[PDB]
RNA sequence: UACCUGGUUGAUCCUGCCAGUAGUCAUAUGCUUGUCUCAAAGAUUAAGCCAUGCAUGUGCAAGUAUGAACCAAUUUGAACUGUGAAACUGCGAAUGGCUCAUUAAAUCAGUUAUAGUUUGUUUGAUGGUACGUGCUACUCGGAUAACCGUAGUAAUUCUAGAGCUAAUACGUGCAACAAACCCCGACUUCUGGGAGGGGCGCAUUUAUUAGAUAAAUCCGAUGAUUCAUGAUAACUCGACGGAUCGCACGGCCUUCGUGCCGGCGACGCAUCAUUCAAAUUUCUGCCCUAUCAACUUUCGAUGGUAGGAUAGGGGCCUACCAUGGUGGUGACGGGUGACGGAGAAUUAGGGUUCGAUUCCGGAGAGGGAGCCUGAGAAACGGCUAC
RNA sequence: CCGGCAUCGCGCUCCUAGCCCGGCAUCGUUACUUUGAAGAAAUUAGAGUGCUCAAAGCAAGCCAUCGCUCUGGAUACAUUAGCAUGGGAUAACAUCAUAGGA
RNA sequence: CCCGUCGCUCCUACCGAUUGAAUGGUCCGGUGAAGUGUUCGGAUCGCGGCGACGGACGUCGCG
């Protein structure tokens, strides 16, 4: 059965710590001042940056 | 299995047919002939896929009932038929020919060739020894035996060889100081000069060879395939003069060509 | 049925080997043809691996024998078997294999050495400046036969084929026969 | 002679003993002299093996068997068959996760040429065959006590 | 994100676990569920059992059509024309699909080998002699389906008997030289000669022989061969060496006679090479267990010789002989709710756990076992037996 | 960073062999390290590309978005074992007192 | 603060006379279906010689 093959992935990560209030906080400020619709397209655009920094910091630790 | 397999699962299918992944569950597996089945092109592929004759099964085997491809001088009307290295595709009725070439990155491309250049292919040789009643013949590496070959003529050397009187017209000593193309491994499309070789007893040997623009490389001798004597080759080269390059020399190259449009 | 695969058999360490297979066609053997030396000659064809045959003879009377020093090669007839290497009882039940000695009825032998006007004088005469015939070839043959080596596998080809003994083979098989 | 001390006379193929017009400078294994081939790869045919009265069948210079596939080079741990040596490979596995290696080894069957003589614990170096017996793929071509 | 927090005390600092906190291409279950794209889905327990339907058949100009037809329709020689159903012949059904029971140096992976073999098919090359006392080819068989017709049995692609008729079915059977070389060998002259004239394609099997140095007219291959290959003597109750089929016409007379020819194709026989592969095979590598330390060996366990068998190597098997072979570097045994790998989840790094499942390899078709057909099966949408 | 020599650099007939001249092969083995070859795809990483975004996919983009042009379909990782190449510090194993040495 | 015996309620495992029971495999001894190879056999079926005999017949030609 082809279409199988097709990949597919995730795309955020939840927080570690459920309940921490500056993290609560420092999130509902971008949630709100650039009205998004949940925490979840907050935090894959912290997954997209996270994993552009890991490949920046993989080419910066070489030579 | 008890017996031979006939079918080819599409991710099995040879990686530089490039066939795409989604586009069914099986490739078309080509059929005994001439090339390995792994080092070939079948026909499908050279009329739906490249040239985009056709754009289906069906619309490629309309086309070969028509007795118009021909392949190295006959006309072959198998489907998957397996067309290889140095081959020559012709199709009269929009009088159109190619020799199959590699390209650096180790995929086959239809190089067009003219009229003139068409009538004639290399072939390597495999091996040369006597045969019934002690007449001498040689073999190439795409099938061909010759009988009564030149007496010089040893293994892995090249000849050349007219598609009209089927004989041979001329032929190459393998030897250091002659332009060869590889057509296995990662180096495979690179055009190149023996500039080495070294022998292990026991083993393969290895050939040392030095690009024109200075690249230095190494293969092995069952992947080596000469053109031409002397640094001149006696054939035509594809868009790219056999000369690999790093991936930043094609980065700046589509960038400064991304200056001029 | 027999068999040729390796499972049944014992590790070199001695332990004892799972079945993890059942028993393919290509491994197969058969059983042997075991040639007897009789008058009523039979030799059976067998359809082969690869659409081949092989000729398993039963039973055969004549054979082709060479005599190396001679460079000759005649149709001859068996007389018996005489010696077996492998097993005796082979030659009590008159067996033909390879590398079974056997006697030779010999006269067409006899009739080619009786060969070997003017101009045919004048080549018996060239020969015979070699003659030698090492007596132990001329006693066999006032006996009347030749012992003889088979050189070929009946229960393969469906012949037997061979050679006489000379020297020191000759002299080897004599003392054993004492 | 010394070599015929089984039931059937003992004899190298191909070679014809009771030759008429003999002689002894025609080539190796003509004119009814014995048969010797050098294996190749660098070795070189004990003179004993040349001058050389046994007889047998799988030797690498006056055999039928041919040398090819792997050369391997070991120590000589047991002489006690007919023939047939067993032959120690030492070697250092390596251990991933602790970064370190372990002593392991090998036996390796090997058939053994009259034209040697081999002590307990010399150096061999083997060639592989076709597979000789159950377990025997290799043959003795150097010995160095 | 290379992270911790609650809980032993009157209070303290620890050890240390318990609980929390996050993920799962991880299964189930609960409550809920509006849109778009995406796509796992009777693996786990029972490789337990199966009603019913379907999953493998097939026709080109090019094997065989008066057996009965459709469609032309004959001016009633000549065609069953043009198109065919059925049926013989051929081919295929050994691939694919499903599953993961058995299986722990086994499979399997990387890496080797065949100078140890088989290979329908594709592709390239190649092919005399069949008897004629080798003096340029030497003749045509019967019998069976579709049909037609008499039946049995409750029954089945269960079956008997009779009338017809084909071949690319089946069975016979013409053969291309100098014979090139080899052995005989009446006579000639004396032989180093000439020699009249009888026996020698391609396979099979055996034997003999050739298949060349080294610096002061040797000449194929490999790292390596009694190699490729050639000569010679014989052998075989020889698988073989075209009694086949399509259109196209189109030069020219020797009886001007389908006249002498001559083409482009289809199918088929044999050999080599190639391709499509397989089978064996080398080295290294696998989880837990010592409350599993000896195991194998008469009866094959390790090796030797000669055979038999196989496509082929080999204790694969037989006869005879020797006493070996593995083991604290873990043999042998046991567990596995164990097919191996590519890979999966989590991952600072190092690691831990998983891998029935779509790709590769293996294995099986209720359990064992044996086979026929065939290039290929120990086949199960084949057979035989339990 | 390195080649090429020279100090008080055990040799060459044979392969490469400068215009008498560098840079020659067997008469101790390995581990280690360097470079290379040969390593299936899919997966992973990653280059390119506006499926409307994304998860994806392997496409597509320009022409006068007119009798077609330019094309792409990279690259990398791949422990251990096996093959080859340079190094010879570190560490193994073998070993000049019978001179049977060159 | 705290230990143990004895008594009560629940749970878990252990030993155990009983040749306890069930179950699968393995080894040795025996019986052995069916296939494959072989030795005979020979229903009938083929030049149906022939004597040149009158569709038969048997001596048959070997398959
Ligand atoms: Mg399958
Ligand atoms: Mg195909
Ligand atoms: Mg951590
Ligand atoms: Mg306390
Ligand atoms: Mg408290
Ligand atoms: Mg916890
Ligand atoms: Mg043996
Ligand atoms: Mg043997
Ligand atoms: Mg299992
Ligand atoms: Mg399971
Ligand atoms: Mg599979
Ligand atoms: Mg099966
Ligand atoms: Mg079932
Ligand atoms: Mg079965």
């Amino acid at each position: 059965h082809v279409n199988f093959y097709r990949n597919y992935g995730k795309t955020f990560k939840k927080p570690r710590r459920p309940y921490e209030k500056e993290r609560l906080d420092a999130e509902l400020k971008l949630v709100g001042e650039y009205g998004l619709r949940c925490k979840r397209e907050l935090w894959r655009v912290q997954y997209a940056l996270s994993r552009i920094r890991n490949a920046a910091r993989h080419l910066l630790t070489l030579d | 299995a008890r017996g031979l397999k006939k079918h080819l699962k599409r991710l099995n299918a040879p990686s530089h047919w490039m066939l795409d992944k989604l586009g069914g569950a099986f490739a078309p597996k080509p059929s005994s002939g001439p090339h390995k089945a792994r080092e070939c092109l079948p026909l499908i592929l050279i009329l739906r896929n490249r040239l985009k004759y056709a754009l289906t099964y069906r619309e490629v085997q309309s086309i070969l009932m028509q007795r118009h491809i021909m392949v190295d001088g006959k006309v072959r009307t198998d489907k998957t038929y397996p067309a290889g290295f140095m081959d020559i595709i012709s199709i009269p009725k929009t009088g159109e020919n190619y020799r199959l070439l590699y390209d650096t990155k180790g995929r086959f491309r239809l190089h067009s060739v003219r009229d003139e250049d068409a009538k004639f292919k290399l072939c390597k040789v495999r091996s040369v020894q006597f045969g019934q009643k002690g007449i001498p013949y040689l073999n190439t590496y795409d099938g061909r035996t010759i009988r009564y070959p030149d007496p010089l003529i040893k293994a892995n050397d090249t000849i050349k060889l007219d598609l009209e009187t089927n004989k041979i017209v001329d032929f190459i000593k393998f030897d250091v100081g002659n332009v060869v193309m590889v057509t296995g491994g990662r180096n495979t499309g690179r055009v190149g000069v023996i500039k080495n070789r070294e022998k292990h007893k026991g083993t393969f040997e290895t050939i040392h060879v030095e690009d024109a623009q200075g690249h230095q490389f190494a293969t092995r001798l069952g992947n080596v395939f000469t053109i031409g004597k002397g640094t001149k080759p006696w054939v035509s080269l594809p868009k790219g003069k056999g000369i690999k390059l790093t991936i930043i020399e094609e980065q700046r190259k589509r960038d400064a060509a991304a200056q001029a449009a | 049925g027999i068999s040729r695969d390796s499972m049944h058999k014992r590790r070199a360490t001695g332990g004892k080997q799972k079945a993890w297979r059942k028993k393919r066609k290509y491994e197969l053997g058969r059983q042997p043809a075991n040639t007897k030396l009789s008058s009523n000659k039979t030799v059976r064809r067998v359809r082969v691996r690869g659409g081949n045959v092989k000729w398993r003879a039963l039973r055969l009377d004549t054979g082709n024998f060479s005599w190396g020093s001679e460079a000759v090669t005649r149709k001859t007839r068996l007389l018996d078997v005489v010696y077996n290497s492998s097993n005796n009882e082979l030659v009590r039940t008159q067996t033909l294999v390879k590398n079974a000695i056997v006697q030779v009825d010999a006269a067409p032998f006899k009739q080619w050495y009786l060969t070997h006007s003017n101009n045919v004088q004048r080549k018996l005469e060239k020969r015979q400046q070699g003659r030698t015939l090492d007596s132990h070839i001329e006693e066999q043959f006032s006996g009347g036969r030749l012992l003889a080596c088979i050189s070929s596998r009946p229960g393969q080809c469906g012949r037997a084929d061979g050679y006489i003994l000379e020297g020191k083979e000759l002299e080897f098989y004599m003392r054993k026969l004492q | 002679m010394a070599e015929q001390t089984e039931k059937s006379f003992l004899k190298q193929p191909k070679v014809f003993l009771s030759t008429k017009k003999a002689d002894k400078a025609k080539r190796p294994g003509k004119a009814g002299n014995r048969f010797w081939k050098s294996v190749g790869l660098g070795f070189k045919t004990p003179r004993e093996a040349i001058d050389g009265t046994y007889i047998d069948k799988k030797c690498p210079f006056t055999g039928t068997v041919a040398i090819r596939g792997r050369i391997i080079a070991g120590t000589c741990h047991s002489a006690k068959m007919n023939r047939t040596i067993i032959v120690r490979r030492n070697y250092l596995h390596f251990v991933k996760k602790y970064q370190r290696y372990e002593k392991r080894h090998s036996n390796i069957p090997a058939h053994i040429s009259p034209c040697f003589r081999v002590k307990e614990g010399d150096h061999v170096i083997i060639g592989q065959c076709r597979p000789l017996s159950k377990t025997v793929r290799f043959n003795v071509l150097k010995v160095v006590p």
